[PDB]
RNA sequence: UCGCUACUACCGAUUGGAUGGUUUAGUGAGGCCCUCGGAUCGGCCCGCCGGGGUGCCCUGGCGGAGCGCUGA
RNA sequence: GACGACCCAUUCGAACGUCUGCCCUAUCAACUUUCGAUGGUAGUCGCCGUGCCUACCAUGGUGACCACGGGUGACGGGGAAUCAGGGUUCGAUUCCGGAGAGGGAGCCUGAGAAACGGCUACCACAUCCAAGGAAGGCAGCAGGCGCGCAAAUUACCCACUC
RNA sequence: GAAACUGCGAAUGGCUCAUUAAAUCAGUUAUGGUUCCUUUGGUCGCCUACUUGGAUAACUGUGGUAAUUC
């Protein structure tokens, strides 16, 4: 119906080709997926040649990583921030790969907290005493120290990273294809790319 | 018409190494899928009735082929149609006979037939070598044999010999100049002689010389070459005929010379 | 109209034909499945209820 | 040149007629996708009986309640 | 032994892409572009590569070496007739490739189809009906009407070839 | 052993030349840009298991429509 041809189309000099052979199941279109954030709703889709493509609506989770220190753990996609490839896409909430997106960013610190021995940004230092000083401190005889001590000076963590866990929020970047996937995923935005972006969003909203 | 594959193939489409008629009607067998390629096979039921002539019609075939007195490659085939090629084996083993598939000089495949002890393994080319999960290597031969673990020195364009009762290569032998090859396609085919010489090209079509013991000088594609044994000594029993290639002046004058066409 | 009326404890089931309004007009403007008292069929129905499970209508 | 017959082409009022294909705008069948919709049909929990077991349990049969929760 | 299933290889292919090759016409010389024309960047889609499609951005691309437009009683090739040498003319048609099943469009099933001896709708036709409805597509083999200068049996049979 | 469910084929063939001027097609090349039924060869162990769950056809019986492989 809607369809991929290409026995449409003008050539070089402007010509035009008249009509050749009729529409063919090989080129074809199917609707976009426009995905969005909301409760999963998955569609199996049969293709050429058999071999199922899924093709997911509404995800609220995807696989995200911090290829830095190598920890990968499933967390929660909030919301859309920056899409470079259109504006209006943001403002409807459409998810495709490359986008800019927010998490909850509450397992990297997890993760950092019980293998760095530290924590990240925090309000107060209160809220840690009672409970979550349970795992900080530890009762170890050996190897309260002989395991940490290798960790030390290997976590200077940047001065971009840090301030962003104190909102409870991080960058990441969309680098899957939700629609032929069926799965959301990507990796955390570091280095130059995350001073880059930053510029990018402020410049445009606000 | 086509919109998916097609089924029939006709007798004037067909090769003329089969050696086909024109008095018989417009379909010819056209071999099943296998592991050689129609333009290479020997249809089993062409070498039953436009061969050997045991048969006089195809239901024939169909009703011989069902006893399982037919083997082919020392497994048991029941079917019309087979694509047996180039180096395998066919054992009827009721009469006690045994043949071999190979190219006459003319390059069709001739009755070269063998003792039972030659016919309980075949020559294979290595065309592909591809490592396979967890550290575990493969061959691929002509004839679509997958054979894991091959000695580490064997590689592509070399020729293994196969125990068809265990599989599992015993033997092999190793691509270099001065050993004796065969040709298997092309204008040449047929015709038996050592390697002499080489020539890369980088790119594709690199090309391989060849010289008999005839004293001439011949080129062919690489990818048409089969090597059969060690210089002037092949590993492998050879028909008459023997790669000579003679001119047709030649072929006269022995005709005429035995005066042969009467016993 | 006809009915089929149908026993299923026996695997029986037997025609009978009316053409009183007041009868039918216990089925009228209600949908398939629904349950109804056969009881105003007749006299020889006095605890009976039928359920209807569809039919035929006119030009089959 | 003018007069006589056969015959062919051209111009032409009629803003000729007929048939076919393009083209703006409006209208738009049908299918597909997407978002809803829930006719309707089941399952698992509590009574009585049957079987097994420790008034109660499991499973089967039968009825009713909330039809609760759940699937199609 | 039989069947089924996952992956890899193989076979039969399928699908896109490279370079070169074309009949008549200028009383057809400029053509193509936000109704994407040419390119860049990102994305969607698709079996995959790709302006295929969308967003943003650039202003290109083609032509007297004949573009663009129009015409063709133009399907293409393997070939055929004539012929000293060089040519000229023909190729619907038994092999290979392609396109289409009244005209258009959409779609189901399947590994493979935008299928018509599958389906749905519109349009042009034509059939049955108790007028409520229902059913159809011989450019398959025979056969009929029509059209014309112009073209065969509503025959016999799966024995051969597949 | 009729019938009926299930698997497979019906996308092959046969026919026509209407469309179609870098299109078709031919020679030559490319998948390191991809898909592939089938055959052939490999792949085959991180109060229920002495075998689990509940419906449909043929069939039996009653029907509707002028008419249909309804």
């Amino acid at each position: 119906g809607i369809s991929r041809d290409n026995w449409h189309k003008r050539r070089k000099t402007g010509g035009k080709r008249k009509p050749y052979h009729k529409k063919r199941k090989y080129e074809l279109g199917r609707p976009a997926a426009n995905t969005k954030i909301g409760p999963r709703r998955i569609h199996t889709v049969g293709v050429r040649g058999g071999n199922k493509k899924y093709r997911a609506l509404r995800l609220d989770v995807g696989n995200f990583s911090w290829g830095s220190e190598c920890c990968t753990r499933k967390t929660r996609i909030i919301d859309v921030v920056y899409n470079a490839s259109n504006n209006e896409l943001v403002r409807t909430k459409t998810l495709v790969k490359n986008c800019i997106v927010l998490i909850d960013s509450t397992p990297y610190r997890q993760w950092y907290e019980s293998h760095y021995a530290l924590p990240l940004g925090r309000k107060k230092g209160a809220k840690l005493t009672p409970e979550e000083e349970e795992i900080l401190n530890k009762k170890r005889s050996k190897k309260i120290q002989k395991k940490y001590d290798e960790r030390k000076k290997n976590a200077k963590i940047s001065s971009l990273l840090e301030e962003q866990f104190q909102q409870g929020k991080l960058l990441a970047c969309i680098a899957s294809r939700p629609g032929q996937c069926g799965r959301a995923d990507g990796y955390v935005l570091e280095g130059k790319e995350l001073e880059f972006y930053l510029r990018k969003i402020k410049a445009r909203k606000g | 018409m086509a919109r998916g594959p097609k089924k029939h193939l006709k007798r004037v489409a067909a090769p003329k190494h089969w050696m086909l008629d024109k008095l018989t009607s417009v379909f010819a067998p056209r071999p099943s899928t296998g592991p050689h390629k129609l333009r290479e096979c020997l249809p089993l039921i062409i070498f039953l009735r436009n061969k050997l002539k045991y048969a006089l019609t195809g239901d024939e075939v169909k009703k011989i082929c069902m006893q399982r007195f037919i083997k082919i490659d020392g497994k048991v085939r029941a079917d019309i149609t087979y694509p047996a090629g180039f180096m395998d084996v066919i054992s009827i083993d009721k009469t006690g006979e045994n043949f071999r598939l190979i190219y006459d000089t003319k390059g069709r495949f001739a009755v070269h037939r063998i003792t039972p002890e030659e016919a309980k393994y075949k020559l294979c080319k290595v065309r592909k070598i591809f490592v396979g999960t967890k550290g575990i290597p493969h061959l691929v031969t002509h004839d679509a044999r997958t054979i894991r673990y091959p000695d580490p020195l064997i590689k592509m364009n070399d020729t293994i010999q196969i125990d068809l009762e265990t599989g599992k290569i015993t033997d092999f032998i190793k691509f270099d100049t001065g050993n004796l090859c065969m040709v298997t396609g092309g204008a040449n085919l047929g015709r038996i002689g050592v390697i002499t010489n080489r020539e890369r090209h980088p790119g594709s079509f690199d090309v391989v010389h060849v010289k008999d013991a005839n004293g001439n000088s011949f080129a062919t594609r690489l990818s048409n070459i089969f090597v059969i044994g060690k210089g002037n000594k092949p590993w492998i029993s050879l028909p008459r005929g023997k790669g000579i290639r003679l001119t047709i002046a030649e072929e006269r004058d022995k005709r005429l010379a035995a005066k042969q066409s009467s016993g | 109209m006809k009915l089929n009326i149908s026993f299923p404890a026996t695997g029986c089931q037997k025609l009978i034909e009316v053409d009183d309004e007041r009868k039918l007009r216990t089925f009228y403007e209600k949908r398939m499945a629904t349950e109804v008292a056969a009881d105003a069929l007749g006299e020889e129905w006095k605890g009976y209820v039928v359920r209807i499970s569809g039919g035929n209508d006119k030009q089959g």
